[PDB]
């Protein structure tokens, strides 16, 4: 069920702020797969330190086998959006309601994903 | 265009699309909801913490059920893709 | 770890450079910041968004480092991120023993074929700084209140000596730098984000010799009259082609030798 | 302002602005033809006493009218830096 | 070392324009310069400072004596009040100092004033005749007996009196000398005849530039890969392979050249032998390849360097040229070519595409491509070791050739076929700066400050690198604004020996960092992927 799993360290913070207010988008490597990631996350309700080592999964329903559109359980950073640009080393970008993700990285380890689809994004901090 | 959003609706819309870090829970979104035309955007956010339950609606999608279904808009200023009466991206500039 | 300076990445541009100051006096040791600068794009009202800190001992620079890895400074709800910088801001020794002050410089040269020295113009209460990254040795002489400097490279010297002012043999009271080529003469002329430590709010630019005899152009060597010191063999071996005897010297009168005209080291007429 | 300090660097940093932006006023005063032999690349002794009119430079201002003109650009032109420093002292929160 | 231009008037911000403050060397330099060196019982003056030594900082002082002095002998080389340019008084008077081969003396009577020919097109003064002159066989033969010359040239650099340019042979000429009228740069007491070169065969070279600038119009980097493998294959072969040495020999230094080591190398033992003679080859090589590894220097043998002059014709059109130089051991070898035309056993004429280009070129459009022609009418007025220019035309050879002139400077000629001709793009403008005039004389003071200003704001060495680098860097080069306006900085800052005009380098323009195949180990290493990055390459994977 779930399509890219793998382990993220964030690299770097954009705002670099603690109380700022505002939200934050991260800057993360992923492990031996050599993929870059952009995520605007929730300081505030989600803290994340530079450093940290957190997984990360997309799956297209959180239902097991089937019935798209129980995985809650095991995450606690679960969020939906769509794939609307796939053009590029190939990138993606995926919007949370609003919130961008960029998730570049190479062109045999994202193939799998169609245009104008739902995903979700599950996270964990270890 | 001849009519404009006004002095307060622009305001507004600019506090509801630029803060990004207030979520609106159920009850409050089906509260707004009576006066907008459309139905309800999917939450996108069902778990903001490893202990929060009811999960919530972010700020852009409130302002998302004001567009038709067929409507796509797209300013490369301010960077604003509207995709299937979605809004889908916005930075800043409040221009459009 | 090659220099002391550290560039921080981000900080906030409200504030000051005491501010900077105090907070890095706070989470580091007490007065452990010897140099403080923020650059400006305009003259005096506009800082840049980074910052470059200079620190007293490598110990605090790495102690830094790590609290800045883990995140652990957070100045105005900004988190500091530290990186290595490309100069220093002023070209001083980390090591406090290379640093001597209040020590005697005299000029002179190999005057007789046996071991005598002959003393020129002698100076006191001279600053001597070694610089090992740079390759250079630095000497701050002050003559009528404007100091001059005085550089020396590995280059210009082929060979080092010790030597004894006091009279014993066991003892290590001078030593000689014969230079091949002449050193380098500067001079110096004549603040809300700078603070320095110190009155280092100058420029050096290159001058002739300020000696009324002239005694600097026309010595090819240089000695240096220090006290006796258990681990300064050590600090002087750094030097290039340093020889390990103990050599005695003599001092003899040639104050006669004093030309007053542009072209010092010819003989007289 | 956050607090007392930063209301007094604010402060500074607006009249040393200010300062700047009446230096580059004078500066810009001197683009007439009366000044064609001091612009030039030679050598003048009269350096200092361009620098220490300071109370004629507003007096002939006020009394031309292309002078006036110029340093009225000038003044904008080095007052919008200084306009400028809202969006660094002001927060996010702010609602003017 | 140079000094550095922050030793000599160091800038400082006073007032509301910045404005330069002199140091101490500043005025001991002119102290020096002003009072003099004294050495025991003498006292040494200011003469004067040649072209290449104002370049190098050095200058010529002269011990007055009882007998003649500093002035005695500034007043014997000419009379300087009439020029009323700083810079251009001292290029006069220090242009007189080149190594030359004394000749016989030749009185003021017997001089012509033949007329030139100018033409006015677009607006723009193009002068053909800039240092073009005349000379008859009788005066060549008289010349050559002093010097050891068997072959007679028919061009060779002269300078006399003051006057200063390559003079070209003619069948009909009517008395020994003959003058032109632009060549009078002073007036001098003396006619002393000199010549310092008359003619140098030797093969031609690819400098950096010209790579640099041939690298857009279609050639691509397997043509240099192809030639830079065999360079390296031939060379490595020398060493146990006496029968290279000799082919190497005649094509690489001195087309015609007899030495003790050519001698042997034709006719020797195996170079296991003779020591005297093994480590000379490889103490060679070792030049050799430490001079590629530092500048690239590809051996061509199909072009030569030589000089080039006119003749009173007027048959040959703006596009035709006539190339003819001596026939080298390849030549001689096979003979049988499309564009080789096999006039004498000595000399063989070329048919084919011969481009023009100097040491220094930093414009797309000095590629001019000439079509070579042969005519019997040429060739019984007997040309060799110098090629003939047209002189009708819109614009002449030498202003296309960076804007230079005909005063006896060398030219790369190659009768290439596999290069690309197809592109062509217009020369930038010779048009340099107005001249500074004086309203006194020179009281020789303001020749010392120019002197010393020299130092300061000197960027000559610098312009090149950073148009290296930047075309380096940024691909399509040569075709940016920005290499356009470095090769006009390189103009001016080239005419700054001539007229007192800094070249005035931005700081923008800095390169601040450097390719690998370069001497600046302390400056930031960049691994450059360009055709110069790949022959590095190709040269550090040969040597290793």
């Amino acid at each position: 069920i779930i399509m890219f799993e793998d382990i993220f360290v964030v690299d770097k913070l954009d705002p670099d702020g603690k109380k700022f207010d505002k939200v934050t988008r991260v800057e993360a490597r992923s492990h031996n797969l050599e993929m870059f990631m952009h995520l605007d996350v929730n300081t505030e309700v989600y803290p994340l330190a530079v450093g940290d080592k957190f997984t990360l999964a997309m799956a297209p329903t959180l239902n097991l086998d089937g019935t798209p559109d129980t995985l809650a359980d095991k995450y606690e950073y679960i969020m939906h959006g769509k794939l609307y640009k796939i053009s590029e080393k190939a990138e993606l970008y995926v919007s949370f309601g609003g919130l961008l993700m960029l998730l570049q990285g190479d062109p045999a380890h994202i193939s799998h994903f169609e245009l104008d689809q739902r995903l979700f994004l599950l996270m964990r901090k270890l | 265009n001849l009519l404009s959003l006004g002095q307060d609706s622009l305001t507004a819309a600019y506090l509801v699309n630029v803060e990004k870090n207030c979520y609106l829970n159920r009850a409050q979104m089906q509260q707004l909801q009576m006066y907008c035309p459309f139905q309800l955007p999917p939450p996108a956010i069902i778990k903001a913490s490893p202990s929060s339950t009811e999960p919530q609606w972010t700020g852009m999608q409130l302002f998302g059920m004001l567009f038709p279904p067929g409507f796509d808009y797209t300013y490369p200023l301010n960077n604003v893709v509207v995709s299937n009466g979605e809004l889908l991206s916005f930075s800043e500039g409040s221009a459009w | 770890t090659n220099r002391s300076t550290v560039k921080i990445s981000n900080v906030p541009q409200t504030i000051v450079a005491d501010e900077l100051l105090r907070f890095l006096e706070l989470h580091l040791g007490e007065d452990t910041v010897f140099a403080l600068e923020i650059p400006t794009t305009r003259d005096n009202w506009k800082p840049r968004d980074f910052a470059r800190v200079q620190f007293t001992t490598l110990e605090v620079k790495s102690r830094a480092q790590l609290l800045s890895s883990q995140s652990k400074l957070l100045f105005k709800t900004h988190n500091l991120r530290l990186s290595e910088a490309y100069d220093d801001i002023i070209p001083r020794p980390v090591d406090p023993r290379k640093r001597l002050d209040d020590i005697v410089l005299t000029v002179g040269f190999p005057e007789s074929d046996e071991k005598r020295f002959c003393a020129l113009e002698k100076w006191d209460g001279v600053r001597c700084w070694i610089l090992t990254e740079k390759r250079r040795v630095e000497f701050w002489v002050w003559e009528s209140g404007d100091c001059y400097k005085i550089e020396v490279r590995f280059e210009d010297i082929i060979e080092t000596l010790s030597c004894c002012v006091n009279g014993d043999a066991s003892e290590i009271d001078a030593f000689l730098l014969k230079l091949k080529y002449g050193p380098k003469v500067f001079k110096r002329v004549t603040d809300r984000y700078r603070f320095c430590k110190e009155d280092f709010d100058f420029m050096w630019i290159r001058t002739t010799d300020f000696s009324g005899s002239k005694s600097i152009g026309t010595s090819t060597c240089f000695c240096l009259e220090v006290h006796n010191g258990s681990t300064m063999l050590d600090i002087f071996s750094g030097l290039p082609y340093y020889r390990e005897d103990t050599l005695s010297l003599t001092y003899v009168d040639g104050k006669t030798f004093a030309s007053a005209a542009q072209i010092v080291p010819l003989l007289n007429a | 302002s956050s607090d007392l300090q930063s209301r007094k660097n604010l402060t500074e940093e607006i009249s040393y602005g200010l300062r700047e932006a009446e230096q580059v006023c004078n500066k810009q005063q001197l683009m007439v033809e009366s000044w064609r032999d001091f612009l030039a690349v030679n050598g003048e002794d009269k350096e200092e006493d361009s620098v220490s009119d300071l109370a004629r430079f507003c007096y002939e201002r006020q009394k031309s009218a292309t002078l006036s003109e110029l340093a009225v650009s000038a003044f904008k032109d080095a007052y919008r830096d200084v306009q400028a420093l809202a969006y660094r002292y002001g927060d996010q929160s702010n609602s003017f | 070392s140079k000094l550095p231009a922050n030793a000599l008037s160091v800038n400082s911000k006073e007032g509301y324009f910045v404005k330069p403050s002199r140091t101490n060397i500043y005025n001991r330099v002119l102290s020096i310069l002003g009072e003099g060196i004294t050495v025991g019982p003498k006292r040494f003056e200011f003469l004067a400072f040649s072209a290449s030594q104002l370049r190098g900082n050095s200058v010529w002082m002269f011990a007055s004596n009882e007998k003649v002095k500093a002035e005695d002998i500034r007043e014997w080389m000419g009379c300087f009040r009439k020029i009323r340019s700083i810079s251009k008084c001292a290029a006069r008077m220090g242009q007189l100092f080149s190594a030359s081969r004394q000749t016989l003396i030749v009185r003021a009577q017997d001089v012509e004033q033949i007329p030139d020919i100018e033409v006015t097109t677009d607006g723009a003064d193009y002068c053909f005749s800039d240092g073009i002159g005349k000379i008859s066989l009788a005066f060549a033969k008289q010349v050559a007996q002093k010097c050891g010359l068997s072959h007679v040239p028919s061009a060779f650099q002269i300078r006399y009196g003051g006057y200063k340019g390559v003079i070209a042979v003619d069948r009909s000429s009517f008395r020994k000398l003959s003058l032109r009228d632009s060549m009078l740069k002073f007036d001098s007491n003396n006619r002393m005849l000199n010549v310092t070169r008359w003619t140098e065969s030797m093969p031609c070279f690819l400098n950096r530039e010209i790579i640099c600038l041939l690298s857009t119009l279609g050639i691509e980097d397997a043509m240099f890969e192809a030639m830079q493998a065999v360079h390296l294959s031939m060379l490595g072969n020398m060493l146990e392979d006496r029968d290279a040495a000799l082919n190497v020999l005649q094509k690489l230094s001195g087309e015609n050249s007899k030495n003790l080591l050519v001698k042997m190398l034709l006719q020797g033992y195996a170079p296991s032998s003779e020591p005297y003679l093994s480590m000379m080859l490889r103490v060679h090589h070792e030049s050799q390849l430490s001079e590629l590894k530092s500048r690239c220097r590809i051996l061509v043998p199909k072009g030569r360097i030589l000089i080039g002059c006119m003749d009173e014709m007027g048959i040959l059109e703006y596009g035709q040229v006539y190339v003819r130089v001596t026939l080298t051991k390849a030549e001689l070898k096979s003979r049988d070519q499309s564009y080789f035309r096999k006039i004498d056993e000595e000399t063989s004429v070329v048919i084919g595409k011969v481009v023009v280009t100097k040491n220094p070129c930093l414009h797309p459009g000095d590629i001019r491509v000439l079509d070579a022609i042969y005519e019997v009418h040429f060739e019984e007025k007997g040309y060799l070791d110098c090629i003939i220019f047209p002189q009708k035309g819109e614009r002449p050879h030498p202003n296309e050739c960076s804007g230079g002139d005909l005063d006896g400077d060398q030219f790369f000629v190659s009768w290439d076929e596999k290069i690309i001709p197809s592109e062509m793009d217009p020369p930038m403008d010779y048009a340099g700066s107005r001249p500074r005039l004086m309203d006194h004389d020179v009281t020789l003071e303001e020749i010392h400050k120019f002197f010393v200003d020299y130092m300061i704001s000197d960027t000559l060495g610098v312009i090149s690198t950073a148009h290296l680098v930047h075309a380096d860097r940024d691909p399509e080069k040569a075709r940016s604004q920005k290499c356009l306006e470095l090769a006009n900085l390189h103009s001016r800052a080239v005419d700054f020996a001539k007229t007192g005009a800094p070249a005035e380098m931005p700081y923008a323009l800095k390169p601040r960092e450097f390719p690998d195949f370069l001497e600046r180990f302390e400056k930031p290493t960049y691994i450059s992927e360009s055709v110069f990055g790949k022959l590095y390459r190709a040269v550090k994977s040969s040597l290793a």
